[PDB]
Parts: C-alpha cells; structure tokens; sequence
C-alpha cells in the first residue's frame, strides 16, 4: 500500500498528454482561472481605465489599455483563454472597435453561468438559451436607435462619432485629437454635392507619422505625408514654379540592364575610347526627354546611380528613394499619377500635380513634407503626432487606427447608426430580456435571466474606476428608468456624481450599432465554445 | 481539487479506481488460480537471504511476498484473517473476491449502480445462510466412526501433498484427534497438538508418539539414558545461582573466611535438593527397576547436575511454557512450584522413557502412558522447506478436521455446495424475496461467480471446463424428478461427475460460511469505492 | 510501437520479484542449471576422481573430491541446485558415505526427465513412475546381497570395509592408509564377546590431529590423544613404572572466589599480617589431601593461578590446559575418570589410570602424549597424520571421518550385508528394472525404462575418468549379463565390473580377489534421497524469486 498501480491505461497516450475532463471538474477549473485575466480587461475599461505595460520576449515595450494589443503578446499556456484571444483579434481586424467589451462580456457569461452549472442545469440547454437570447438581442437593438444619420460628410456631425471613441482612450485629450481625425476625414472624402453608391474607404488612407518631442497641442494636419529621409542635390524654390509634376518610377534611373548577368566586351581600343562617353550620352537621351516636359520631381524605388543623380542636380530635379513598396503607392495617390516601371517619356495624362515640397526639422531630424494647398486629393491624409515619449505615441496611433476603423465600419455598410452610451442601453437590455424570459415557459428560463445579469458589468465598471460605491449608483439608476427621457439615463463620472444622473446630450456620448452587434455575437460564440467543450487535451511543451 | 491543495499527489477517480480494483483482483487471482485443487502446481519462495520454503498455502504466498497495490493488501488481510482462525479456505476467499468483482464490473459498464448491485449480494447471502441449514447433514459423535475421520483428513492432505505422504500422515492425525473427544467434549488444539522440527531419514518416516517428546536430554554421561518407570516432577524453581536484589559483597576478612562464605552458595541450592532427596526416600522401593526424572522450566546450575547424576536421577532443564502445561495431561500428575510442600500424589506415571541422539542434538522420548489426555505429532523431514511444507499441511489439516467435532454437521464439497447454490438462486421465485428494481443481475452475478471455482479445479487437470459440466447439469435435471436425493461431485482423474458421500471428499462448515461472509464484505466495499488517493506527511 | 506496455499490473508485487513457470523451456533451463555443476561432479567420482580448488572470500581454501563438502562454500543462486546441496548434506550427516552418487543420480534422473517432459509425459505420472521404480529398486538390493562380516574385530575383514571407502578420497597407497584405521577401530570398540551386550560406537571417538612435516609412511596410531600444549612448571619423561594416577577437575585450580563482589577487608594490622600467609597455608592445605592420594598429573579446565602452581610442581604434579568443554570431556573417556568440580580429595574409584606422559618433538612444537599399553585398554584413540601440504591434511582427515562413518553402518543393522562394487550393483539393477517395466502395463513404462538408463552413469563415469573409451568398455560389459546356459551352475557373472587400470576389454577380474565392496545402508538412503531430490524438482512447475 505504498506505490499505486500507476493507472494501467499508461500504455495509452504519452505522459505529456494531460486530460482535464468534466465531472473531474474542468468547468470549475476554467471559469475560475480566467478570472485573473478578466480583471485585467475590467480594470482597463472605461475612460478612467488603467493601461497595462507588456514587455515581450524581444524587449519591445508597449503600453496599451485595450485587449487585442495586450493578448497578442501574452504567451498564454491555458488553451481556454486562447479562444477569447483570437476572438478579440477578429474584432480588431474587422471592425477595429470593441475589444474590451468583448473581453468583459465573453468572460462574464462564463462567470455568471457558475450558478447554472452548479445548480445542475444541462450544458446543452445553456447553449440553446444564449443562442435564442442572442437572436432577441439583435432584433431589439434596432428599436432603441435615435441617431439615424444620413449626411456623414460635415465635420461637426462627426463630434457625436469620433469624440466618444477618443474619449475612452486617454480621456483628457478630446478636442485636439478629434480635430486631427475629423479634419483628416474631411480631406479624405471628396468635395461633391452628393457622393453615394457606397464610396470606397480604407484604413490605409489615414497614416500616422510619429515625431519625437513637442506638446500634443502643437500638432497639425498634413494632406501629404512626412518621411524621415535626407534629400539630395539642391534646395527647393518653395514658391517659384507654383506647381510640380512628379513622376514615380518603379525601376531605378540607370541604363537598362537585363535580368541575366552580362559584362563588357571590347575587341579593340576604338570602343574603349567611346565607352566613357557612350554611357553619358545613353542616359542623356533618356534624361533630356524627362526635363523637356518639366518633371520637377522623380521618385525611384530602387537605388539610384550617381550618373543619373548627376544629370538631375544641374536641372534641379528632386530625388527620393522610398525603398518600401507599400508606402510607394500612397505618394502616387497624393499627386494623382500612376507607377511607371518603363522609362519611356513623361505624358501629361499619367503625370500628377503637386503644389510645393519643403524641407525642415520638426523634432530635430530633417524630413520631407509633401503638404499642398488648393490641390486635388483622393484618399490620403496624415496626422503628425508630437509627444514626450515614444511609448505614449504608440497608443495614440492605435487610438487613431480604431477611430478611422469606425469610419470604415460606418461607410462600408448601409448604416452605422448610433445608440445611447454611458451605461444607458445596457440596462435597457436587462429590462427587455427580463420581460422576455417570462413569455416562454420552460427549463431554459434560467439561462435567459442569467444572460441578462452578465450585462451588469458595463455600468459598475465605470463606477469602480470612478471610485464610487456600486451598491448606491447602480440601484439608484434603475429608479430613473421607471416610467423619451428614461432612455437617456447614464452613468456620471464626476465629483458631483452622488446623484448618479447625467444627461447624454450635454456631452454627446454615443456608441455604434454594428459594433455592439458584432461584439455580442463574437462574445456569445466565444462563451458558446468554452461551455460546449468538456475534455481538453494538452501535449508536451 | 487535489492538485492546488497538495503540490504533489496522485488521484484516480470514477473509471480508474474501478479498473484498478478489478485488474488487481484478476492479477492476484491468476497467481492463486493454478494452486487451487489437488493437481495444482507447487510454489517456492526464496528471498535475498537464499533460504527456501515450499508450500501451496495462499497465506504463505501473501504474507511473504511484499505487495504495493492498495486492493491486494485487503485481500491479503482477508485471506489471512479467514485462515488464521479457521485454518482452511484461503484461496477460496481470493477466488470469490477475484471473480465477484469482474463478474459485477461488466454490469457497471452497462450502467447499473454499485449500491443496488451490492444490495443484491447481501440479500443473496442471506439466502445461502438459509440454504446451509437444509444443505448440511447431521452426524452423531457417539458412534466414534474412525473411518469418517480418515476421509476428512484425506480431503486437505491430498490437496497439499501427494498420495505417498497422505497415506502415511493421515493416521498420524487420526490417532491424535481420536483422543481429543472426551466426556467434557471441550476441544483443545494448541495445547494438545504440537509440531516439532527434526532433520532425520525422510518425510515418509513420520510416526505418532502418544506422549510428550522433548528436544533435550541428559547432559552428563553417567546419568541414565533409558528408564522403565519414570515418575516425573514439575518444578518451576530455578536451581542455579541467583544474584539477590542489590546484595553485594561477601566482605571477607581472612583467607579462611573467604572460602567459608563461598560455601554458602551451595547451601541455598542444597536446601532445595534435600527436599528432592526426602521425596525420593518415600519412593525408594524398587529403585533399580523404577526411576525418577526432574523437568525444570528454568536453567539448572552445572554444579547441581552431579547431585542428580549420583542418585541416577534424570535431569532436563529449560523447558517451554507449553510443555509444562502438557505434562499433567500426559503423565497424569500435578504441577508444583515450591519445594516446601511435596506429596506422592502429584507425581505422574510413565511406562517407557528413552533418549536417542543424532549429531550434537539429543531428543528425549516419553510414551506408554496409562491414560494420556494429550499427545504429540513428531514430524520427520529432510530439508527445511520439507518441514515448512509439512508445517502448513499439518497446521491446515488439524484445524479442518477439528472443526467437524466442534459442531454436529459437515458440508460435502467437490463443487456440490457451489452448484447447488447456482440452481437455488437461478430458480427461486423472486416474489418471495424483498429485492426489486435493478436487483435482477445482482442475483445472477453472484450466482454465476460461484461456478468458476469448481472449474478452476478442472483447469489444473487440462480438460475442457465447460464440457465436463454438461452431464453434471443433465444429472441434476433428472435427479429432482427421479425422487432420489444425491449430491454430485467433480472427479479430476477421469473427467466425469462423482458422489462425495462415497469418495470421502468433505469440507468443514465454518469455512464456506466465513469465506462468503468475508468475501462479500470485501468485494462489496471495493465496488462502492470510486476514488483512490495518497496523501500524508513523510 | 516504439515501446511495449512493459507487463501491466506488475505493481501487484515488487519490481525485484520474478516468476518462473514451467513454460518457455524454463524446466529445461533448470535441468541445464543442474548440468553446469553436475559435469563438475563427473570428474570427481571414483578412485581416479580429481579434486577441486574452492577459494572463499576470506581466502580459506579446501581441496576436495567429494560433493557434500565442496557445495558448502559455493553460494548458489538457483534454488533447484540448492536441493542437491541439502540432499548431499543430509547424506553426509546421517551415513557419511555415498554423496557423489546422490548428486550423480539426482542429476541424471533430471537429465533423462528432459527427454520425458519433451515427449509429453505429465509431471504427476513421472513421480509415480520413479516411486514404483524405487519400491522395486530397494526390494532387489536386499535380494542380490552376498557376504557378511559376522565379527566386529578382525584384521582381514576390516581391509574389505575401509579400503573400498577411502579408495575414492585420496587413494595413494592402499596398505599404509588402511592399517591406520583398522588398528584404531579395534582400540575403541567394546569387544566383550560372549556376553550378550549391545554394541556401541561413537563417531567423535576417533579424531585426527593435523601435524605438518614428515611423510605419509611415518604416520603412527596413538592409543591416547595429543594436544599442542606446554607444561608450565617442568617437563618429565616419567621413566618411573608402577602406573601414575589421574585426577580431572573442571573448575580452575585456584581459590574459589565469591561470585558477588569478592573484595578484601582488613580492619587492623593483625589481619594484614595473617592475610598474606593465610592464602599460602590455605592453598597448601588443599594440595595435601590431593597429593597424598598419589596423583602426579591434573588436567585443568580453565586458567590456573601461580600460587596453586607453586605447590603442584613442588611434588612434581603435571598441569594440562583444556580451556573448552569438549576438549575436557574427550580426555575422561580415555582414562575413565569421573570429574568433580570440588577442590577436595579425588575419590580412589574415580581416579584414572595413565602409565606414561611423554613430551617429544614431532612438528617442531611442544606436544604432550598419553599413550596407554596393552593392559587396561582405552577408547577415543587418535591417529597422528603426517603430511607436507596442509590442504592434503584436510581431505585425508575427512576420509577418516568417512571411514569412521562406515564403521557406524555395522552397529545399527543386523550385520554387514556387503554388495559387489565397481559398477556391478548398478548394472545389475538395469536388467532387473528393465524386466520390471515389461511386466507392468500403462504409460508409466517409459518412466521405468528411463529410470534404468539413468543408472548407466556410474560405469560410464568410471570408464571416462580412467582414460578409456566408453563406447567400447560399456557394451563389452553388457555381454556378461546378456548371457545364458553357461556351464557352471553357481553363477559368477554378478561380480563383473569396470576396471580402472589394466587389462583390455575391462570387465574386471571380479571385484572378488580385489576385495572391494559397497554397503547396503549407503545404497538404501542414497537412492531414497536422490529420488527425493528429483521428485521435488520435477513436481514443482512454478518458481518465484526475489532481488535477482
Ligand atoms: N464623458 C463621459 N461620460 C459618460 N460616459 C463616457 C464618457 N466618456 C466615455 N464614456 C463611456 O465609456 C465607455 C468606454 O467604452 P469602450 O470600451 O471604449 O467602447 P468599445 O468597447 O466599443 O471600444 C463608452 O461606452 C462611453 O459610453
Ligand atoms: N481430491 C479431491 N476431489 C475433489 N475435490 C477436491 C479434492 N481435494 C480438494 N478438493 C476441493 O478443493 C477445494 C479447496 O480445498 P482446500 O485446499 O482445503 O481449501 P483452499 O483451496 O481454500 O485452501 C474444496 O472445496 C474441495 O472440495
Ligand atoms: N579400485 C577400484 N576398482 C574398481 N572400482 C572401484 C575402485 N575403487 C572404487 N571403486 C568404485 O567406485 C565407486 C565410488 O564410490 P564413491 O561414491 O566415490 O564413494 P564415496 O561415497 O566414499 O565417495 C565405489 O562405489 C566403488 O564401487
Ligand atoms: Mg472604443
Ligand atoms: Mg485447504
Ligand atoms: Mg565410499
């Protein structure tokens, strides 16, 4: 009675495999273990949320109070957590908004369902309960809409759109960053009396150029872009020509050499004497044609030779490398020209227009600025960020990426209508689902009630970060909905929040309809998978 | 639940705890399956010391081979505890718990609860106790049938040893047991019957001695070897020196006073020897024909041995506690401790006392008693394992035959008890019983588990076990309608049925009763257990 | 696929425990394990047998041609081989004769059983076959017996007894070794003819003291005994006749001190003056009663004091040390004295009779001799065994123990009952047992047949060790027992046997004129214990070991 018989299925699967089935207690092991990371996204929720510093294995430090950026770097061994990880990444790549709601809801559905499993309700019935509750949630959100927008062009109308998104990440900066993003969208959208038929928009239109140093208030908007690059050859005129035609060549400016390797063959010395002048006259025949039409700027992606640069210096033509291929096409969108791997000659139809190009230092480093006034632009803009630390500017970039991603979420579908925010529609869904559970008798009614209780974390998480008592403002808020005016009740965050009532229209906090629908679906599908599994099979390392 | 609490632990639950109890049961069953029956295989046990000990008893196999499994240690205590008081039925308990677990485990896989299954074993066990009253047969001890005791002795001895050892050792037990029965009818096994080791000519030369044999003899040469009429004397007083409770120096002053005080060592011994001489003066008549012998429980000083040698008194020292409790039964005398009050009534009687020696050791033989109330069984053997094999055979044979005289009943064996319970449990009306629900298979599981024992006897002979029960089943189908009460058996010589009533195969009453009771308790407790774990400080 | 499950449910027992069933040819391996050391016994049976070196872990070496002795030191792993060790140990303790035979037979019965088990005979029938052969074997040994001793003491009869026994162990020369035993046997025996008394003989009476140096021809037969002692006071040749007296005391020759805190106590100077002289006068006064009885040598049992020694050598009393129990008891049997632990007067009836006590140089060390004369004979005589190598002294000494053990065989049974040796007793049983197989029906006939084939090892071994080809010597001997109707009625074909040295063909010129025979009591228990050795090994079908 000292050594056990060692589980005589040990002839089966190797020691590295671990089984954690149910009955043994898998659900109890999982729902709990994940409460640690549930508090991470809960503390980082709201305008007063705390950002989290994540140092990866390489050492690149990041500080972001979201959920998709954090969990991407966290090497998590627990498999049940990873269902929540890439489910949040789906929200990042598709909509770019609602990472944290997804985490505080997908995890809360597992936390609140502790009562159902512990009481002894069937796991199969719980999946059917949340699925039917999911369908009722999607149908009911359409009726609580009061922000039906149809203009979606002017800048003041975006104050109900961008400023709630920017107010979440770093609440202290609202008017400054909203002016940068809203002015960027106005430059992106074309000037027209009526632009319809689903005009195209992409996240790559608005780029972010991070410059070290300078206060956030000193930032400005640039219609072109700004590269950390050294110009060569001459100083610009900056007002003399009034406009500049810019040719963008994929291939470098050099004598056309083949892909297969060759060399110089000379049978006699007569060709040796003319070979020094032949290379000069060869490029001169191709370079003189470019200068006739007045191309005052050339952009060659590959390395430019010194012989080609020498002929361009005397005529005063600007040169630029732009080695990366992705950022090469964005410059073409500004001027409105096409790429040309052939040398050929410049044509008027394929060549664009650029007002001026000027060179200075913004944060000590010399950069090239492609700002133009009175010119025609189409889907291009940049926001020059000035900040004290690179760690803080990284969060401003992702905040802007989430802001412009919401613009993609609006203009791509037919309607991206608003909803009441600040803990207004979430408590309404608790009343709707509470009334829905009594309409259908059956054993699944317990699942319908507990599905509503999971939505409670949204108001109190704003109160917990605000340093307020949850047991005072949360039940007091229910008395305000008794009865339009009752729909616009929300959670106040201020020193005068003892009353617990603040009107939404005074500050215009709103949320998107499509963002919450996609978040509720991915959250329910995430909880559906975790509650459906019973056995989890590991492996060695 | 146990891993976050204890940083290191092992836990099996709800499928492995059931597989462990069945797999360990089938594993331990396969060890003792081949030993069961008369044609079973022998089994030696040699440790790192190199000694050898040979026997077929399951208790010796279990209580000598260390075992790590938690199930088998309960089978070891169950097989040992049943044999330690009864002396028979060791492997039968292992086969029942070895078979009843696997026979119930098939229905646990079907999804029947362990609680209601064990409820069927308990109510089925009560039916077997009611069946023992009708199945047994009354036997009157006043007849004093010696042939009936010979057949009971051959039941256990044929299982352990062959026919050559059984025929010569059977009447050794019968002559010892024939003296057990008396008017008081009080059974006494440990004090009356004993076993003693002696390396001699062969195991076949075992003989019966009616008196008490002793493993010591006369130290001095001049002391008599053989005595015709020796009247014994029991004295638990120690006749050597005694150190005397803190008493210290014989402070001697002069040299003559030194030896004068050294002579006082003899005065305490001579004070007790004079009482023996005064006792010898009363029985001094016919001194050359008669004799006298003294047996002491503690040591005797060598200075005093010369006193007994001069008077031709045989001296024996350092006897056991058990031998002092047996001289009164053999010689018929009475015991004495102090030398103050003596009488001729306490002296025993012996018709022949002689000594025989081999090598350095010497044995004293006493026999030819007038009315001996006890006796001994001096077993001969060649090797140490030969004595150990005869130890377990005589130990299990005396306990099996002694239980027949305790009660007035005896159970016939050879599968008659198990085959009879099979038809009884499978044909009895269930409405008479109080069990309902899913107790249908519990009756069939325990009833079918009893069939595996009598065919395990056949598995050692090599015949087909399922075919030799065909005519057995056909015999009982016609025996009930033929109006003839007979009990069938299993003869392994020819592979056909037999009758244990005429063949002499029998079994004791409390063996099968305590076996099923101990086996049903252990097998039920192992089924209800659904979790195994190890935890503690070390 | 990469690794087996390595025998599941193996945690029932410990990892060191292993099972060994009859299957997988393991019973054949146990027969092969016997065959390893059995072939060592082939070179060691017979007069041409070769001794064996056995170096123990301590370094004590014993050279020997016997089995029971060699198997004591070898540590054995196989349990079935240990059955042969204890079977031969039983042979040495009881009879002290015929142990190579036990091994040789119990090993060949397992050899021929290798063929029987391979054929398909059940193990239960094999035991029944040899038991039925054993009852017929022991029956016929009593039938074909010829000759008897009929006299306890004779010069020529003992040459027929001792000589064939010691011929196996250290043959050498026949006469010089046999005369040392036959002379010593006559000294210790209580002859007492025409009295009707029961004979008596002890193995511990004849004992050999090993002394280095000399040669085997210079060995003599001493009437008394000998130790390697030194007299303390003085040495004496004792040329005075009119025999001395002997007094044996088991206690030390000193003042009997008090067992409990013997300490002096002197209150005044008057006791201080007399305490020194009191011990002298007290020890002297005890010697007066001892000295007046005419004793001149006292054997002490423990350490003797110096003051007691001063008064002993005053009157010329010899002192002898015997600091052990058995060394003191063996000496009383020579002179026939009754010791008493008291320091008083020895009784005249209890005083022993020894004529002379000499001290001479034999092995370079001091030794004391107690030779008696023809008058007033004694028992427990010794044999001075001289040799060059200490290892040869050990094996020759145990040959005397085997010869003395053979003399024990005459006392218990009714007589001698000698048998023909040199393979004649084995080869005769082959024809009788073979005829017995033809008379009995059943499947046991092959067991009876192979039992006869196992008895061929004695003539096959003696022919192999003798440097002869067994293929020609063995069937030439069968012609003496295959024969019929030949002239003489009083048939003398039973004494034909093998021969180690000499004539071609080999049937020996009788074992007769040669005066070599075997004892019936040795053959009875040898075949009994050899069959038990094969019975216990063949009857077991499963073996379990531990730690190896
Ligand atoms: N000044 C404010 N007053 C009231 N509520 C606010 C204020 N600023 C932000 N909020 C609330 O904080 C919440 C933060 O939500 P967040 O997790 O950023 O949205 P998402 O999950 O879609 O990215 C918003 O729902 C918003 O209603
Ligand atoms: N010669 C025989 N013929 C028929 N049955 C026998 C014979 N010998 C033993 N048995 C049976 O073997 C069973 C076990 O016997 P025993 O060895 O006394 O108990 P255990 O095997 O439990 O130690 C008994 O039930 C008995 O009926
Ligand atoms: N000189 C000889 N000639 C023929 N046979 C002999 C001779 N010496 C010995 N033998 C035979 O060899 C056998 C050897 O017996 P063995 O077992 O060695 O005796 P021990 O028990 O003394 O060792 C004897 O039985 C005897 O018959
Ligand atoms: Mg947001
Ligand atoms: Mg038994
Ligand atoms: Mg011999």
């Amino acid at each position: 009675s000292l050594r056990l018989p060692q589980n005589p299925n040990a002839g089966l699967f190797k020691q590295g495999y671990n089984s954690y089935s149910n009955a043994d207690g898998q659900i109890i092991k999982s729902i709990a273990a994940i409460r640690e990371l549930h508090q991470m996204c809960l503390t980082s929720m709201g305008p007063c949320g705390r950002n989290k510093i994540i140092v990866n294995h390489l050492g690149k430090i990041i500080i972001t109070n979201d959920a998709a950026t954090m969990l991407r770097e966290l090497d998590i061994v627990h498999p049940a957590v990873k269902v929540l990880v890439m489910a949040t990444e789906q929200q990042k790549i598709d909509m770019g908004d609602g990472t944290n709601l997804v985490m505080i809801l997908a995890g809360e559905l597992l936390n609140v369902s502790e009562k159902l499993i512990s009481m002894g309700l069937s796991a199969v019935e719980i999946i059917q309960g949340y699925n039917m509750a999911r369908k009722f949630t999607l149908k009911e959100l359409d009726e609580m809409v009061v922000g039906e927008i149809t203009d979606k062009n002017d800048k003041n109308e975006l104050l109900k759109m961008i400023k709630p998104v920017i107010s979440s990440k770093k609440y202290g900066s609202e008017d400054i960053l909203s002016e940068l993003v809203s002015e960027a969208v106005s430059h992106v959208l074309p000037v027209a009396q009526q632009a319809g038929e689903i005009p195209y928009f992409n996240v790559d239109s608005i780029r972010v150029v991070k410059i070290m140093g300078g206060s956030l208030s000193n930032s400005t908007v640039i219609k072109g872009m700004v590269f950390n690059r050294e110009p060569e050859g001459h100083v610009k005129s900056l007002s003399e020509d009034k406009k500049h035609k810019v040719a963008v060549f994929t291939c470098p400016l050099d004598i056309a050499n083949t892909e297969t390797k060759g060399t110089v063959l000379l049978h006699n010395a007569q060709e040796m004497l003319d070979f020094s002048k032949g290379e000069e006259k060869q490029i001169d025949a191709m370079m003189k044609e470019i200068a006739d039409m007045g191309v005052e700027c050339i952009v060659a992606g590959a390395g430019v030779g010194e012989l080609a640069l020498h002929y361009l210096n005397r005529y005063g033509i600007l040169v630029l490398k732009v080695p990366s291929k992705f950022e090469l096409r964005r410059l073409c969108r500004v001027c409105g020209a096409t790429p040309l791997p052939r040398l050929g000659a410049p044509t008027p139809e394929e060549l664009g227009l650029v007002e001026t190009v000027k060179t200075m230092e913004i944060g000590g480093d010399r950069v090239t600025v492609f700002k133009q006034e009175q010119g025609e632009i189409s889907r291009t803009s940049t926001i020059i960020l000035r900040g004290a630390t690179q760690n803080n500017l990284d969060d401003i970039e992702r905040a802007i990426d989430d802001g412009v991603a919401a613009v993609k979420g609006l203009m791509k579908p037919s309607g991206g209508k608003l909803l009441p925010g600040a803990g207004a529609t979430e408590i309404e869904l608790i009343s709707r689902i509470t009334k829905y559970g009594e309409r259908t008798p059956g054993l699944l009614q317990l699942a319908i009630k507990q599905f509503a209780v999971a939505f409670e974390v949204v108001p109190r998480t704003l109160a917990e970060t605000a340093g307020l008592d949850v047991n005072e403002v949360l039940p007091n808020l229910y008395a305000a909905h008794n009865v339009t005016d009752h729909l616009y009740k929300g959670v106040d965050i201020d020193g005068e929040s003892d009353e617990g009532v603040k009107d939404i229209r005074e500050e215009n906090i709103y949320d998107m309809l499509a963002t919450k629908k996609f978040a509720i679906n991915v959250a329910t599908e995430a909880a559906t998978t975790v509650l459906s599994i019973d056995q989890i099979i590991m492996a060695k390392k | 639940s146990l891993q976050l609490l204890n940083p290191k632990a092992e836990s099996l639950r709800r499928d492995a705890a059931l597989k462990v109890n069945v797999t360990s049961a089938e594993g331990l069953q396969s060890v003792l399956e081949t030993n069961l029956g008369p044609k079973g295989t022998l089994k030696m046990l040699v440790d790192g010391a190199g000694n050898i000990k040979l026997t077929k008893d399951g208790k010796v196999l279990l209580t000598e081979m260390q075992i790590q499994s938690p199930t088998a240690v309960l089978i070891a205590r169950a097989a040992a505890a049943q044999d330690e008081i009864t002396g028979d039925g060791t492997t039968t308990v292992v086969c029942l718990v070895g078979e009843l677990l696997r026979q119930a485990h098939r229905f646990i896989q079907e999804g029947v609860h362990p609680r209601i299954i064990t409820d069927g074993f308990e109510i089925a066990r009560k039916e077997s106790m009611k069946f023992l009253d009708e199945f047994k047969i009354s036997k009157t001890n006043l007849s004093n049938d010696r042939e009936f005791l010979l057949q009971v002795a051959r039941s256990s001895l044929l299982t352990k040893v062959d026919a050559d050892l059984t025929e010569v050792l059977t009447p050794i037990v019968t002559d010892a047991v024939l003296s057990v029965y008396d008017a008081q009818a009080d059974n006494l096994d440990l004090h009356m019957v004993e076993i003693m080791q002696m390396q001699h000519l062969s195991p076949k030369d075992t003989t019966f001695i009616k008196g008490l044999v002793l493993d010591h003899g006369g130290r001095h040469p001049d002391m008599p070897t053989r005595v015709k009429n020796a009247y014994v004397l029991i004295l638990n007083v120690s006749l050597e020196y005694e150190k005397t409770e803190v008493n210290s120096g014989f402070f001697y002053s002069s040299a003559d006073q030194r030896d004068k005080l050294a002579a006082s060592e003899r005065k305490f011994v001579d004070a007790k020897l004079k009482k023996i001489i005064d006792l010898k003066n009363e029985v001094c008549g016919m001194d050359p024909d008669k004799g006298f012998v003294i047996i002491n429980q503690k040591g005797i000083d060598p200075m005093s041995l010369d006193v007994f040698a001069k008077h031709n008194i045989l001296a024996l020292r350092r006897a056991k506690r058990r031998n002092m409790e047996r001289l009164q039964l053999v010689t018929g005398g009475e015991a004495q401790n102090s030398v103050e009050d003596l009488s001729p009534q306490i002296l025993g009687f012996s018709g022949l006392v002689y000594q025989e020696t081999i090598g350095e050791e010497k044995f004293t033989y006493v026999t030819e008693n007038t009315d001996p109330k006890s006796c001994t069984i001096l077993i001969k053997g060649s090797t140490h394992y030969a004595l150990a094999q005869t130890k377990d055979a005589v130990r299990d044979g005396l306990r099996a035959v002694a239980n027949v005289l305790k009660d007035k009943n005896i159970i016939p064996g050879a599968g008659a008890f198990y085959i009879a319970l099979s038809r009884y449990l499978r044909s009895a009306n269930m409405n008479k019983l109080g069990a309902k629900g899913k107790t249908k298979t519990g009756i069939e599981a325990f009833a079918e588990a009893l069939l595996v024992i009598p065919k395990t006897l056949v598995k050692n002979s090599g015949f087909d076990p399922l075919d030799v029960l065909a005519m057995v089943e056909d015999e009982l189908d016609d025996a009930q309608d033929s109006d003839e009460t007979r009990y069938v058996g299993v003869d392994l010589n020819i592979g056909d049925s037999c009758d244990p009533t005429i063949e002499g195969i029998w079994d004791s009453y409390r063996v099968l009763r305590n076996a099923i009771t101990g086996a049903t308790g252990i097998a039920s407790n192992l089924l209800l257990c659904d979790e195994l774990l190890r935890a503690g400080r070390s």
